[PDB]
Order: structure tokens, then C-alpha cells, then sequence
């Protein structure tokens, strides 16, 4: 019934949204584009039951190394990640080298 | 490898089935061979009855919306036709039972 | 890939394929496939036998 | 009775459902389109059963 | 990999490839919504029968 | 939703604004150029918010 | 969590998600009108009998 | 059938930009403890203050 | 209406000069014969030769 | 259409004198061989050393 539509409908909406984020992030330096990957579902019968979103996968192919001239602006060329910390003590990883 | 050499960490194995349409889908986009669906009948990607493996490419959705956007309409019209039958069946039974 | 360093899809299914043995490693042609993995190990220094 | 019709009605729903899934599965990467196939029935009499 | 000084990294997002995908995404969403019609009609159909 | 689009749009507005200011002050003496630096935003989910 | 001086929190609600729920609620509620109506009609048969 | 309860999706939304001074945002779990005039205590998330 | 079939056009196009040595172009009727991997005899007209 | 691949035209350029000492050009086929700090082996055609 509605299950075959609404679930799939949801997927479509989600897709557009991530696309919008790409358009909304085409200028941020340490950004990676993301794309949705879907997967169908099945019951014991031979009929489908719609589509569930399986994963939002980024694409880590490196971008262009645009320069600015400041000393405290470093850029990675291959696999790697800057290791950041917070005041509390938690750890994070990033690629934006616009330090200060 | 860093020693100007390279290992072989494995070779991708395909699976070609003589019978088809017996592959029962199992929820996620995977099929399972069942009875009379045929044996696995393994074989490499090179020769025989197998195809090339393009790198960096992905399969399409194999559906063209223009085709089903009209099948949906004709199936609907069939559905109200059925319902008119079953309406008539309910109608018929209705007159006889009240009589 | 994975933390166990296996060729795995979006749902936790290891890709299966021909294993490789010998030195230098080479694949088989009739063996039952085993899950493919990408070990982060080091190659051993194999001495020269023929030239 | 309903047998001549309701079964077909159910069949019709299936014929629609298999379409809807294909509509929903229009974005997946490994999908294969699917359709339905039907078959009539015959009792001892020469009248169809649905 | 190497660390290049005095430079940063772009967003690697190309607009010429995303605008074309958004059209397909929109029309796919519309086609998905089109099923709710038949479906809602069928339900009404099942109910008003 | 409209959130990510609005955020991106009024971020690009400031991005044009800083370039406009830089162009308008291309003749002043004690002036240092300006540039905008953005940072994307995520909620608890896996999909972004602009 | 963290703070930010000058900002506001959105409503975390999506219309595109919500309308289709409202449709199935409109259809699902009706699908309950039919059970009460067929549950009362049968009783109307008995009293008249 | 029943109603087990009425829940609220506590996934925090987007953090808008207003430029005002007395506006505050909460990026993750966290609440503002407010008091009524009589002395009662409530908890809220709104960042509108003056 | 059916689709009686798809007909290819076999007029010879222009003849671009790229300067490489391992490349040719046929002037009239005739096709390059190629065999991949296992077997099979395919026919082509492209001249870009690895 | 599938992008079969991006080929490169490997003809030689025009020999230009610069007057330095740490600069050598190749008149025909051949490549300079370089080693990376990570031990990787690469090949190049620009003769301009340090």
C-alpha cells in the first residue's frame, strides 16, 4: 500500500537535501561532498516493500590546493587528517588547515 | 608496496547461473539461489560466459520512468474495473439478501 | 573497507573471491572462495634463488 | 461469487504494487526492474475461476 | 602525504554536475508522489465500493 | 527543507558583501584585505543542515 | 553542549515529511469508519429481522 | 490498540544567525533553567532573551 | 505501431589529422577485425590503437 | 557515452636554452627517474634540478 511509496518518497526527499548541502557548501574549504546510497527491502513474498536509505557516503578524492599566502595555512595533499582537541578533552579529525 | 613489489591479496569471483528468475531477493539488494535456480557455477571474470569489470563505474537503476508512469494508470483503471465487478457482486448479493 | 580490513559492502557482507598462496603469492583456480582482506602487514625479505 | 472477481482484484493490487516499488527503486544502484505474470484457473466446469 | 604551506584545500564540489542531478532528483520525487494518487484513489476506491 | 538553502544563500550574501567592501576600499592606505571563512553544520543525524 | 552568542534554534520539523503522514492519517482514519459502519449495519439487520 | 506515550524528537535543529547580542544557541544536549516570578522552576531551550 | 528496427548510417565522416603514428583511418568500405580475451570476432572502425 | 580514457600526446616540445647548468632536455623518447622520500619511484621529463 502506502509503504511502497512513502518510504521511497522519503528517500527522494533526503537525496535532494544532501544535494542542497553540496550547493550550500561549494565554498567551504575543508569540505567533502556526500552522496546517498540506497537499498531495497523485501518480505517473505516476491513483492517489494519500498526503499530505505543505506548510507550517506562522502567522497575523499582530494581537491585543489588554492593558496592564500599566510604562513599558518597548511594543506594536505594525500591521505591524512589533522587531529584536533576540545577544552573538555575529546578528540576530532579534520582537513581544514586555516589555523590561527 | 614500498619495496617496488606488489602482492595479490585476492581475485574477484563472479557467479553465472544457467537458470535465472529463480534468484530470490533477500531484502537488501542481494539474491539467493534456491531449488531449481541452479548451482553457483563459479568462474573468473576473464572468459567463458562472463563480462568485463569496469573500474570506478556503477550499475544504473534499470528503470525508465516514462514506461511505468503509464502502466500505473492502466493498472489503476483495471482496479476500478475490478471494483465495479466486486461492486456488482456486492450489489447482486445485496438485492438477493434483502429480497 | 573495514576495521577488520575486509572488502565489505553497505550492509556488512564480505566480498568473496579466490585466495592467494605461495611466495611470491599467486591465486588459485578451483579453490572455494574466502573473504578478501587487505592486511596492513609487511613483506618478508625473500632471498634470491634464481637469476 | 466473489471468487471470480476478488482474486483478480488482489491480482490488480499486486500489479500496482510491483510498479510502485519500481518507482521507489528508481534511485538504487543495483536494482533490476520487475513485473508480474498471471494465469487463469478452470474448475470441472468450463467457467473460469478467476 | 606532503604538507603544502601557504595554501588550503577547495571543497571538491563541482556545480556543473550537481545542478543536473538536482533536476533528476526533483522529477524522481514527483514520480514517487504520483503513486500516492493511484494508491489514495485505490483506497478511496476500496472504501467507496 | 528550507534551512540549508537559506543558510547557504545568506552566507553567499556575506561572501558577496566582503568582496564588495574589498573592491570599494581598493584605494585606501592603511587597509588590510578581508575574506570570509565558512563552516558547515550537522545535527545528530547523518545528513547536513547547511 | 556548546554555546553561541547570537543565534537561535529552529523548529526541527519538516513539512515534506509531515504532509504525507497527514494523508495516510486521512486514509487510515477512514479505513476505520468502514469497520464501524459495517459493524453497525449488520446490527441494523438483526433489529429489523 | 493503545497510546504508549507522546514522544518528542529531541534531535536539535539548525542554529540560525540573527546578530543580536542577547541570543544564545545550544549545539547539543543542554537546557536553560528558568524561574517563574512566584519561585517555580522550569526548563526551556529558547534563546530569546533581553 | 512497432519499431521495425534501428538502422545505422554508413557514410564515411571527415578525416582528422592528429599526428600520432599508431593510428589509421579507413577511406571506404572495410572494417578492422579484432579479437578480445577468450575469442569472438568483433568489427570496428575506430583507429585509436594502444 | 562512456569516457574510454584521457590519452596523452607524448611528442617532444621545443628545446629552449636558459643558460643554467642544472637543466637537461631529452631529444627523443626517454624519461628521468626520480626517488621520493617515501621510497616511491617516479618518472618525469622536466630537466631542472637543484
Amino acid at each position: 500500500s502506502f509503504s511502497q511509496a512513502v518510504s521511497g518518497l522519503n528517500a527522494a526527499a533526503t537525496n535532494l537535501d544532501v544535494i542542497g548541502n553540496n550547493i550550500a557548501n561549494s565554498a567551504t574549504y575543508g569540505f567533502k561532498s556526500g552522496t546517498a546510497s540506497f537499498a531495497d527491502m523485501f518480505a517473505g513474498s516476491k513483492v517489494g516493500l519500498g526503499v530505505k536509505v543505506a548510507g550517506i557516503t562522502q567522497d575523499f578524492t582530494d581537491g585543489t590546493t588554492t593558496n592564500t599566502g599566510r604562513g599558518l595555512d597548511v594543506a594536505i595533499s594525500q591521505n591524512g587528517f589533522f587531529r584536533l582537541v576540545d577544552s573538555n578533552g575529546s578528540v576530532f579529525y579534520s582537513r581544514n588547515g586555516q589555523f590561527k | 608496496y614500498s619495496n617496488e613489489q606488489e602482492q595479490v591479496l585476492g581475485q574477484i569471483v563472479l557467479a553465472n547461473f544457467a537458470n535465472n528468475e529463480g534468484l530470490a531477493s533477500q531484502g537488501d539488494n542481494v539474491w539467493a539461489a534456491t531449488q531449481a535456480s541452479g548451482v553457483a557455477l563459479l568462474g573468473t571474470a576473464g572468459s567463458g560466459n562472463f563480462g568485463k569489470l569496469t573500474n570506478g563505474a556503477l550499475e544504473a537503476s534499470n528503470v525508465d520512468l516514462s514506461k511505468e508512469l503509464v502502466n500505473m494508470i492502466v493498472a489503476q483503471r483495471n482496479y476500478q474495473s475490478n471494483a465495479q465487478t466486486i461492486k456488482t457482486q456486492d450489489q447482486i448479493l445485496n438485492t438477493l439478501v434483502n429480497l | 573497507l573495514d576495521e577488520n580490513r575486509n572488502l565489505v559492502n553497505m550492509q556488512g557482507m564480505q566480498l568473496t573471491g579466490y585466495p592467494a598462496t605461495g611466495t611470491p603469492p599467486t591465486i588459485q583456480q578451483g579453490a572455494n572462495p574466502a573473504p578478501i582482506t587487505i592486511p596492513n602487514t609487511l613483506m618478508a625479505a625473500k632471498s634470491t634463488t634464481t637469476a
